[PDB]
């Protein structure tokens, strides 16, 4: 299928309306970022030769 | 298609593949790069059909709807502007998904302010979400209501020295 | 930048070569509509809000806070005075309460 971007809304706007929020809700969310990766060494000379 | 240069190539191992995963990393790098940049917005914000924002004028940045491609007069001059075993895959998002995406961002920003980044889409009037921008740069209310026309003048003349700046620069 | 919606604070955790951020955010909700103007006209002057928005639940005017609804009455105190009526489109006319009124009037 041809993706659907998002669900569709339409803002009321008109020139003398506002929506003000009458509660709240605490939202906790994850987020992962990598640090650090194995720290790996190489014998050159072993790996290539023995 | 030589098959004896195929069996010669065998004998140097998994080069090949490695050359492959390198590049359909950095393919599938591209598509997450455009996600990141333009997939902000869960909701496809529209604009009203009256096109009252208190004298500011978005034209040139609202898209055109007499033009097929959906596009906005500063984003069609920006797309005129811009001119052996390789195969170029397509992006993820098409060009016309990427304009409804910033179009939607766009509707958001004008008719919600900032409401809509952090939560549900809340409806402001423009000069007073305008005003609001003000008072976030230390500039109190009052200047921004008196001097709304020389606000919105002065901003559709930005709008217009962008465009005829970015239509006479090569 | 750190996490959707209002930013209030952020946890740190541990990972297996990484950092996990636990991003405590305040979303608004239930939002309402209200009838809304960008200044109150008194007695010729023109009444701007100090830090909330003048809003109108079809008969009343109020000021509230912008991001959390909590009707307060139009009031010397929360607003501030600039210029006269005739410049700000859309001005309204309401009453201003003047909170030392009753303490001259006793
Ligand atoms: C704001 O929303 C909270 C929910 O986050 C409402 O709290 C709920 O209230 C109902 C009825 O009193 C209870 O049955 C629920 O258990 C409550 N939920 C929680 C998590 O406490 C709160 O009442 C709402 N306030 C307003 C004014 O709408
Ligand atoms: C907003 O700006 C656009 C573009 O500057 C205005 O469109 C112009 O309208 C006049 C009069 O109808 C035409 O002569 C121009 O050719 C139009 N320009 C373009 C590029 O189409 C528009 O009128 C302005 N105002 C509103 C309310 O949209
Ligand atoms: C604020 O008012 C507007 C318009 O009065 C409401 O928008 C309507 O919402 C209903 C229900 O989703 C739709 O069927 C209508 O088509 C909408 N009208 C328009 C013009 O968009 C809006 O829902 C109201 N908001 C609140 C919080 O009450
Ligand atoms: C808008 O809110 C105001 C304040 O809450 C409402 O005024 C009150 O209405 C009740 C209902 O009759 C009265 O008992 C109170 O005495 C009123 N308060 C004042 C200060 O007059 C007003 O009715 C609300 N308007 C609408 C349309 O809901
Ligand atoms: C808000 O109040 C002002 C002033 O009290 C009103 O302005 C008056 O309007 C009448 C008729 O339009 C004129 O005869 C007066 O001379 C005006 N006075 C001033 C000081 O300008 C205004 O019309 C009121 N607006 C509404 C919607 O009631
Ligand atoms: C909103 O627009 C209407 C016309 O559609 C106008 O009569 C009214 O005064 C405007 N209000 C504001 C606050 O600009």
């Amino acid at each position: 299928y041809t993706m659907s971007l998002g669900a569709e809304n339409s803002v009321a706007y008109s020139n003398n309306s506002i929506a003000i929020p009458t509660n709240f809700t605490i939202s906790v969310t994850t987020e992962i970022l990598p640090v650090s990766m194995t720290k790996t060494s190489v014998d050159c000379t072993m790996y290539i030769c023995g | 298609d030589s098959t004896e240069c195929s069996n010669l190539l065998l004998q140097y191992g998994s080069f090949c593949t490695q050359l492959n995963r390198a590049l359909t990393g950095i393919a599938v790098e591209q598509d997450k790069n455009t996600q990141e940049v333009f997939a902000q917005v869960k909701q496809i914000y529209k604009t009203p059909p009256i096109k009252d924002f208190g004298g500011f004028n978005f034209s040139q940045i609202l898209p055109d709807p007499s033009k097929p491609s959906k596009r906005s007069p500063i984003e069609d001059l920006l797309f005129n502007k811009v001119t052996n075993g390789l195969t170029v895959l397509p992006p993820l998002l098409t060009d016309e998904m990427i304009a409804q995406y910033t179009s939607a961002l766009l509707a958001g920003t004008i008719t919600s302010g900032w409401t809509f980044g952090a939560g549900p889409a809340l409806q402001i009037p423009f000069p007073m979400q305008m005003a609001y921008r003000f008072n976030g740069i230390g500039v109190t209310q009052n200047v921004l209501y008196e001097n709304q026309k020389l606000i919105a003048n002065q901003f559709n003349s930005a709008i217009g020295k962008i465009q005829d700046s970015l239509s006479s620069t090569p | 930048f750190c996490g959707k919606g209002y930013h209030l604070m952020s946890f740190p955790q541990s990972a297996p070569h990484g950092v996990v951020f636990l991003h405590v955010t305040y979303v608004p909700a239930q939002e309402k509509n209200f009838t809304t103007a960008p200044a109150i006209c008194h007695d010729g002057k023109a009444h701007f809000p100090r830090e909330g928005v003048f809003v109108s639940n079809g008969t009343h005017w109020f000021v509230t806070q912008r991001n959390f609804y909590e009707p307060q009455i139009i009031t010397t105190d929360n607003t501030f005075v600039s210029g006269n009526c005739d410049v700000v489109i859309g001005i309204v006319n309401n009453t201003v309460y003047d909170p030392l009124q009753p303490e001259l009037d006793s």
